[PDB]
């Protein structure tokens, strides 16, 4: 272990604890999404559960289970966790020319980096 | 403030007024569109024609709600109370989407047979306290 | 006379007779929302039931008939229930009763409830015709290689026979290398090109080894097949077969030997058969690719919204691969212009069938039996796959049009969901979807 | 497009038409095969003959469905209402598979005794709109 590696794991541990602490669970009616595709993990959804006095705004899906029981019908139990728990230690949730270029190519991932 | 539909010779169309088309921001255009455009007939309905095509709109699968009314099923009817009851029900079903929202408070529609060969529909809404004054016109004939 | 029977045991109907059954519903009620509803789930079994009575004027024949009814209701299997109200049905009993009263000497009362004898499996196995083409193609290629190895005869001379065999082998190698070179504009083909060059540079010691020669050629063809993806495989194999065919018709003084005429003829034939089998497999894969791409999972009556990302299909920027479900076409690639429309699939299927039938008829005289017996089944499987997946689709109808309508309106009039309006135009073969021809027949999918 | 079954002298054989055998692609052949081919009798049913042989087809265990009808159980019967009902039931159960599939919409069959010694069945099938116009003929006698 070096110093930079140390901070990397220490942050990884902090973010994993953050992800494991706060948990949302919901039971929606349709297997398919709003657009039409199936429900799958690694999706950033906007939560608007304000009627139950809940102040979270964006979450990331962590687990999707699809069910076809007779008593259930079509259901998919979708679990949500904060996005800041599944990030790499380099990135952050929203000192030179190299830093500026890296920031630009990090904000725009579909672009090809210089490498 | 969309275009207004003006009835001439028993059919409706937009009209000019001075520079450009005349405008309307009221319930008149909404009612005259929701009542007099044919929506898709059900699978089990018997069409008045001898054909088997159900009139609708290609945008019915793009606009979250069927467009118009099923009053076109009564193109050729005789003078019996069943047709009056069906027309009352069809108008209620066509215009209930307004009462579902907050744009009207209540709807009262009755069907009658006036001077022989007339299917009279009397539809009375109840606009709320804040609704704008609706447009006012009568059907007209020429030539 | 009310003479219903269960197993040819007569009974008299009485009291009540009933049939109950409906759909299974799941009630969906949301918290803090008013508009709810139910969702459909199949239909439950029709639970029939009846009440019957047996009586006589002898008090012993009544007992005998009642016992016969007991032993016929309580029997293993399903019996022909005849009822004046139900009709003639096949049912399995569930429960019954036999009530008397110790005051009525002749009367015996039964009450039966029955269930339909519907015995159907859950998985409902079918046949996978898409995966039956490569399995048969492998066997056909193996049989062709074995036939070539067996029928090849070594010539030991250095005369016209040997040099002509050398010319034939080097010509076949030249054709394969030309196909690989035409491929290699985009794909990297250095290894296969080098192997082909070395193999061509070593002919003299191949024409004398039959088994090595056959493999040396089957391996080259297999490498060519493995080079191509689902985009250019059909085009490349089309070309190699046209070329190998222009050959087998120039064959069908010099040499003065029969062990040359036979070697050259069998080589040319085997090349033709292998090329056509690879073409058939490539066509089978191209059908899957085209059908996969011509699939839109929208099929819903929604309202368009102001969605900024991905204005046209695609995926949202930054989304990982775990979020997207892969389809069969992408899973196998690891489309042609012909496999889009309908008339084109028809013409392609006819051409493949004619070519393979000609190959079989020719093979019935050199590489006699096993090759033909394998190739006929390969042709059956290929044509069955093509017709069952391209044309014989679920819910396909044919309609005429009173006037030329836009594709969206024409689709909505016939099925009621206008979102798949591109599929109709593509399958019909229309250039501009706004002008769908009127008098010409139109295939509408449902 | 399969061969057409033509009824001559009380039995239906295939016939010629110009070069090859006459073809037919409609519900006529399906009906005349599903109605007039003897399927296996059940274990409890009694047989018109004094024999114990039940008819059928060797390939009944290959085609996922029994082939024909049980109308051969009424080979010898007397003029009584029972036969009329049993024939109606047998025809309905033989033709039900069409309605289980989507090729016919409804099947109404009635039975009657015409001129003394005649068992008469009237079978009415309601074909859907997409169904091709079916073949029609009459049984003919010669020699």
């Amino acid at each position: 272990i070096t110093a930079k590696d140390a901070q990397a794991r220490a942050l990884r541990e902090q973010r994993r604890r953050l992800a494991k602490s706060i948990t949302f669970e919901a039971e929606i009616d349709g297997w398919t999404r709003k657009d039409g595709q199936l429900w799958m993990p690694n999706l950033l959804v906007t939560i608007d559960a304000s009627k139950y006095a809940i102040k979270t705004t964006e979450l990331l899906v962590s687990k999707v289970t699809l069910i076809l029981n007779d008593q259930d019908g079509l259901k998919t139990r979708v679990s949500l966790a904060p996005r800041e728990g599944f990030l790499v230690p380099v990135e952050s949730d929203r000192g030179g020319i190299d830093a500026l270029v890296e920031d630009y190519y990090r904000r725009h991932p579909e672009k090809t980096p210089p490498w | 403030t969309d275009l207004a539909i003006i009835w001439t010779n028993g059919r409706g169309d937009i009209a000019q007024d001075g520079i450009d088309m005349l405008t309307d921001d009221s319930l008149t255009t909404d009612v005259t569109i929701s009542l007099f455009t044919d929506r898709r007939a059900l699978d089990s309905d018997t069409l008045p024609d001898g054909s088997d095509d159900r009139r609708g709109w290609w945008g019915d699968s793009y606009r979250d709600r069927p467009i118009g009314s099923r009053l076109w099923l009564l193109s050729r009817e005789k003078a019996t109370p069943d047709t009056l009851e069906r027309a009352r029900g069809y108008a209620e079903e066509a215009l209930e989407w307004l009462k579902t929202a907050g744009r009207v408070s209540a709807i009262n529609v009755r069907a009658e047979q006036l001077h022989q060969g007339w299917l009279y529909l009397y539809i009375a809404l109840t606009l709320p306290d804040g609704s704008v004054i609706p447009y006012e016109f009568k059907a007209a004939f020429n030539g | 006379t009310g003479k219903g029977t269960f197993r040819n045991v007569p009974f008299l109907v009485i009291e009540e007779q009933k049939q109950a059954g409906g759909r299974r519903l799941v009630k969906r009620e949301y918290p803090l929302r008013d508009t709810g509803g139910v969702n459909d789930l199949g239909k439950k079994l029709r639970s029939r039931t009846f009440s019957a009575c047996i009586l006589n004027s002898n008090a012993e024949t009544a007992r005998d008939e009642a016992g016969a009814l007991m032993d016929a209701l309580d029997a293993p299997g399903s019996g022909e229930l005849v009822h004046p109200d139900f009709g003639t049905v096949d049912v399995m009993v569930d429960s019954w009763e036999c009530r008397t009263k110790a005051d009525e000497l002749n009367y015996y009362a039964f009450t039966v409830t029955v269930y339909p004898s519907l015995q159907d499996t859950a998985p409902d196995a079918e046949t996978d015709t898409s995966a039956a083409v490569p399995a048969q193609a492998v066997a056909v290629t193996g049989s062709l290689g074995d036939t070539l190895s067996s029928v090849w005869q070594t010539v030991k001379d250095g005369t016209a026979a040997a040099t002509a065999v050398m010319e034939a082998v080097t010509g076949v190698i030249d054709d394969i290398s030309d196909a690989v070179d035409n491929l290699g504009v985009t794909q990297t083909v250095s290894g296969l090109m080098g192997s082909l060059s070395a193999m061509k540079g070593s002919v003299t010691s191949l024409i004398n080894q039959p088994a090595m020669l056959a493999s040396s050629l089957m391996g080259a063809l297999s490498g060519v097949s493995s080079l191509c993806d689902t985009r250019t495989a059909f085009s490349t194999w089309n070309r190699l077969a046209q070329r190998f065919e222009r050959r087998h018709a120039a064959t069908a003084t010099s040499y003065n030997s029969p062990v040359a005429e036979k070697n050259i003829a069998t080589l040319n034939y085997v090349m033709l058969a292998a090329a056509q089998t690879y073409r058939a497999e490539a066509a089978s894969q191209a059908l899957t690719a085209a059908l996969d791409f011509s699939r839109r999972m929208d099929n819903a009556a929604r309202a368009p919204v102001l969605d900024a990302p991905s204005t046209t299909t695609g995926t949202a920027s930054g989304a990982s691969s775990t979020s997207a479900t892969v389809t069969q076409g992408q899973l196998q690639l690891t489309t042609p212009p012909v496999f889009e429309s309908v008339s084109d699939i028809e013409k392609t299927t006819a051409m493949l069938g004619a070519a393979l039938d000609s190959v079989i008829l020719t093979a019935s005289e050199q590489g006699f039996s096993t090759d033909s017996v394998q190739l006929t089944q390969l042709r059956l499987l290929v044509v069955a796959d093509l017709e069952k997946r391209g044309l014989q689709l679920a819910g396909s109808e044919s309609h005429h049009l009173p006037e030329t309508l836009p594709a969206m309106v024409a689709l909505y009039r016939f099925t009621g969901n206008s979102r798949n309006w591109q599929r109709l135009a593509r399958r019909n073969g229309i250039s501009n979807p706004l002008f769908v021809p009127g008098g010409v027949s139109i295939e509408v999918i449902n």
